[PDB]
RNA sequence: UUAGCUAGUAGGUGGGGUAACGGCUCACCUAGGCGACGAUCCCUAGCUGGUCUGAGAGGAUGACCAGCCACACUGGAACU
RNA sequence: UACCCGCAGAAGAAGCACCGGCUAACUCCGUGCCAGCAGCCGCGGUAAUACGGAGGGUGCAAGCGUUAAUCGGAAUUACUGGGCGUAAAGCGCACGCAGGCGGUUUGUUAAGUCAGAUGUGAAAUCCCCGGGCUCAACCUGGGAACUGCAUCUGAUACUGG
């Protein structure tokens, strides 16, 4: 049921008396294609292990997202570190118009129709974080009704 | 100097929301009062209360739901440094219609939707989400 | 003087004339006062080839507007048809 | 303006069967359908985000036999049109006269159908249409003209079609050799393996 | 930044100069080889890169790279230059066009022939 | 009813003539700020009734000199 | 055969010597594949 | 990294001139007029409908087509 | 002439770029920091998917590449939509004219603002629904739009007087 996919795998180094110690970082992101999305950042001496770790991380600490008919509910901004991200719901058939890490995260989440843009840094790890944040914050009509103490028909 | 009272009020509200304060008080004005009323109608606050004769103080009772603040965002739009007026076809939709935009029309301060219904534009005071 | 005439506006071998009121001095497809109809000599079956806003034409004539021979013919045709 | 090269190579590249041959003989017998064309076929490199979309686009284009500029134009048209873009594009593709003919069963392949169209074998509403890109409209009858009705190929094609699954959006008469394009097809009528969304995305970068 | 400030003095568009100003917004230009020579590239490369100093039709004295293996150019050899800089060469902003005017096409090239002015070997 | 404009008299030295600044309160094309823009006009006034700093209502007319194609209709707020 | 345009200006005493003190006959030291100047951020195919 | 510019110059009176208003012109009178909301000077440029690009706001642009302007070897002039 | 009918026979009709990463497409041979390549990063010093040839492949196709040029990506002049402790960026500090902004109440005004109308905003172009060329491009009917400006009649919360 959970579709998962690795955004970016990057080699990073620590330096020691001997010389350099290399290691791999794998940024993955998983989701059920409905509300749930979770990203994971695994690190290991070889790539596959790292990826596995990332996946494991991702599978726990998921997050639910209020989706309206396979898209967002309203235009939402999201930030993290340098990566400030904007994403706007769009008409059925537009497809995911989204850049980099962002595209991946959206797809697994289950948004099929978005217009996004990544402003600021487009550092994959931060940008995915930003996107997830945006998704999380984004409220539904029902939720807003509940909050403000009205019916959904009164708000529209 | 104080150059924007509405803005100040908004800021106060925001800070209250942040700090989990039950109520927020400020120097009352007519416009401010109107705004408060609008908010109440829309359900972003529980109540407001103007109190005093010589120098009266508006006291808004802030609203929280499931531990967090109802007024998620609350921005001035028109401001003294740069006024914004919109026509009925140009009236903004805040949060894709979920949030409200308080607009001062010829027939008084009202939400954006209300204005639209009426068939008139005006000075867009603020957005609330 | 002001005149009422066809202005050629189609493609090569497929002319479409816009009937225009215009100061005669102006070039054929150039400056014109009012466009008071059209005429399509290559018009197929089950479509109106000609259409003249006749009232406007009449008004122009009253004012003192000369009429192209072709335009006159078109007008006559229209009259007949109706 | 036409792809004149090997047909099964394309299929191999895509991965699927694109129906570029009549289907008398199974595609697994005619080629290594699983393995991609060339020296480095057995190797399967991991395909990029860009790449997959491109591949998808190619597949669709290959299926119908539309070159790129035309495809682009079609896409643009779809975008312009109201409703869902990918779906619209698909509909447009379907609408092509050659495609319609193929569906009806007068051509074994789409290529065959196209050829027939070119050679003035096909009448749309009792008027000989020659263009394969001709958009057939709803309630347009499309027929083999009397001169091309004696062709043994046509009957073979029809027979082949009979083996295949018939489309809901057409009604075709084998004896009369005339088919009515009843309505522009719905997305559910077309194949599920096509991810038009990818194609749509591609034309937005 | 302040709107008032902007009003007073608006935002300056960043005027970008061209990197091929001898062309003068022409796609190519004809010139005469003043001098034809080889030069060493800058680090980290090693070569003797063939290059020609050209007096252009529009007055300019530029220097132009000559791509492909081997060339017939020498002094007083009328050639077409096209723009494009060679990175490793200090100061070269233009390529000669192989197969225009006095410049010959490359000998025995079978791939990318159009770039080196070589005709299709008919068989 | 005729088109007419109001403005303060920036000068009244030249005889039978005054220059009348007209403030117009336009909105800026891009930035949206409302800027006070000014329009000096050489206005004709017979009898030299206007003072400097004086508010005055004026209308457009056939040109009376090289620079003077406006005439005044009535003076208002003529305090010093 | 094109002339090498040397950076010596007008050669007076000896040509070869002049050339030797020129970029054309500069020293070349190879980049280490392993050892000191050896670290590569990205491979040739990375 | 052009800050001051202007004497028919700004306005008035009266003649003359124009198809027509007008320093358009002339005589006299007044000393004005423009300018940091950029006068003057310098460089570049025909203007618009539009065109290209762009989510838009913008940016760039003004071949063709159509509207307007200016020019007709260079500089002047009038006649009809 | 368009268009239609007949005749013969697969007949007269495919190239161009690219294949290190970005970027879809990989191998062998030749060369050995040379020759050369290159948009950026870079490649080449004897096992080069980066040079040159070949085989194989990818993308476009009667075109395909290169150059020039513009906008885009570039939120990299940021009105929409950036910033300034340390990355570039707070005048050394003040006073203060022009300028920008202006606590609160009532009245009045109606300039800004908003609403409705009237006139105009040429036609073409753009867009929508149509129609005509076998289709398309192209042509074309009617709309919409031309975000503007002016005037008249209202509204008076907000800003101004
Ligand atoms: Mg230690
Ligand atoms: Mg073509
Ligand atoms: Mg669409
Ligand atoms: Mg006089
Ligand atoms: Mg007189
Ligand atoms: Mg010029
Ligand atoms: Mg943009
Ligand atoms: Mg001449
Ligand atoms: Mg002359
Ligand atoms: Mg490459
Ligand atoms: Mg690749
Ligand atoms: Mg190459
Ligand atoms: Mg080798
Ligand atoms: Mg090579
Ligand atoms: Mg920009
Ligand atoms: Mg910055
Ligand atoms: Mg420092
Ligand atoms: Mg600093
Ligand atoms: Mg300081
Ligand atoms: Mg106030
Ligand atoms: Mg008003
Ligand atoms: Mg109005
Ligand atoms: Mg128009
Ligand atoms: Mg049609
Ligand atoms: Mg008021
Ligand atoms: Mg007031």
């Amino acid at each position: 049921e959970l579709q998962e996919k690795l955004i970016a795998v990057n080699r990073v180094s620590k330096t020691v008396k001997g010389g350099r110690i290399f290691s791999f970082t794998a940024l993955t992101v998983v989701g059920d294609g409905n509300g749930r999305v979770g990203f994971g950042y695994g690190k290991a001496r070889e790539v596959p292990a790292a990826i596995q770790k990332a996946m494991e991380k991702a599978r726990r600490n998921m997050i639910n997202v209020a989706l309206n008919n396979g898209t967002l509910q309203h235009p939402v901004k999201g930030v993290h570190t340098g990566s400030r991200v904007f994403m706007q719901p769009a008409s059925e058939g537009t497809g995911i118009i989204a850049g980099g890490a962002m595209r991946a995260v959206l797809e697994v989440a289950g948004v099929h129709n978005v217009l996004a843009k990544a402003y600021g840094s487009t550092n994959p790890i931060n940008v995915v974080r930003a996107t997830i944040d945006g998704l999380e914050n984004m409220n539904s009509p029902e939720m807003v009704a509940a909050k403000r103490g009205k019916s959904v028909e009164e708000i529209l | 100097s104080m150059q924007d009272p509405i803005a100040d009020m908004l800021t106060r509200i925001r800070n209250g929301q942040a700090a989990n304060k039950a109520a927020v008080t400020m120097p009352s004005s007519k416009l401010k009062v109107a705004i408060a009323n609008v908010l109440k109608e829309e359900g972003f606050i529980e109540d407001f209360k103007v109190e005093g004769d010589t120098k009266p103080e508006l006291e808004l009772t802030l609203k929280y739901f499931q531990g967090k603040a109802v007024v998620e965002s609350i921005q001035r739009v028109s401001r003294p440094g740069l006024r914004i007026y919109k026509r009925k076809d140009e009236l903004p939709k805040v949060m894709a219609g979920l949030g409200i935009a308080v607009v001062s029309t010829s027939k008084g301060v009202m939400t954006d939707r209300a204005a639209r219904q009426a068939g008139l534009g005006g000075e867009i005071i603020c957005y609330v989400a | 003087m002001v005149t009422i005439r066809l202005a050629r506006h189609g493609a090569k071998k497929r002319p479409f004339y816009q009937v225009v009121v215009a100061d005669s001095r102006n070039a054929r497809n150039g400056r014109f006062i009012e466009r008071v109809g059209f005429f399509n000599p290559i018009a197929s079956e089950k479509e109106e080839g000609t259409r003249l806003d006749l009232d406007r034409i009449a008004h122009w004539v009253g004012q003192g507007a000369t009429i192209s021979d072709r335009v006159a013919a078109l007008i006559k045709e229209v009259n007949k048809a109706a | 303006a036409r792809y004149l090269g090997p047909k099964l190579k394309l299929s191999r590249r895509e991965g699927t069967d694109l129906f570029l041959k009549s289907g008398v003989r199974a595609i697994d017998t005619k080629c290594k359908i699983e393995q991609a064309p060339g020296q480095h076929g057995a190797r399967k490199p991991r395909l990029s985000d860009y790449g997959v979309q491109l591949r998808e686009k190619q597949k669709v284009r290959r299926i119908y036999g539309v070159l790129e500029r035309q495809f682009r134009n079609y896409y643009k048209e779809a975008a312009r049109l109201k409703g869902n873009t990918g779906e619209n594009l698909l509909a447009l593709l379907e609408g092509r006269l050659d495609n319609v003919v193929y569906r009806m069963g007068f051509g074994a392949t789409r290529a065959e159908a196209r050829q027939l169209v070119s050679h003035k074998a096909i009448m749309v509403n009792g008027r000989v249409v020659n263009i394969a890109s001709y958009q057939v409209s709803p309630n347009d009858v499309v027929s083999i003209r009397e001169k091309a009705k004696k062709q043994s190929r046509v009957k073979a094609a029809l027979e082949l079609a009979e083996q295949r699954e018939k489309p809901t959006w057409l009604e075709v008469d084998a004896g009369k050799m005339e088919g009515t394009f009843k309505r522009k097809p719905e997305r559910s009528d077309l194949s599920a393996d096509i991810n038009e969304h990818l194609i749509v995305e591609l034309y937005s970068k | 930044a302040t709107v008032n400030q902007l009003v007073r003095k608006p935002r300056a568009r960043k005027v970008a100069k061209s990197n091929v100003p001898a062309l003068e917004a022409c796609p190519q230009k004809r010139g005469v080889c003043t001098r034809v020579y080889t030069t060493t590239p800058k680090k980290p490369n090693s070569a003797l890169r063939k290059v020609c100093r050209v007096r252009l039709t529009n007055g300019f004295e530029v220097t132009s790279y000559i791509g492909g293996e081997g060339h017939n150019l020498q002094e007083h050899s009328v050639i077409l230059i096209r723009g494009g800089r060679v990175k490793d060469l200090p100061g070269v902003r233009y390529h000669t066009v192989r197969g225009a005017l006095d410049c010959s096409g490359v000998k025995d090239r079978k791939q990318a022939r159009s770039k080196y002015g070589v005709k299709r070997p008919k068989a | 009813k005729i088109r007419t404009l109001q403005g303060r008299v920036v000068s009244d030295k030249m005889e039978k003539s005054i220059v009348v600044a007209i403030e117009r309160f336009v909105k800026h094309p891009i930035y949206g700020k409302f800027i006070k823009r000014t329009t000096k006009l050489h206005v004709h006034d017979e009898n030299n009734e206007c003072g400097i700093g004086d508010v005055v209502e004026i209308r457009e007319c056939r040109p009376l000199s090289k620079t003077k194609s406006w005439t005044l209709v009535r003076v208002v707020e003529k305090a010093v | 055969m094109s002339r090498y345009q040397h950076t010596k200006g007008q050669i007076k005493d000896n040509a070869i010597e002049a050339l030797l003190h020129d970029p054309l006959f500069r020293q070349r030291v190879e980049k280490n594949k392993k050892g000191k100047g050896s670290y590569m951020r990205k491979g040739k195919h990375g």
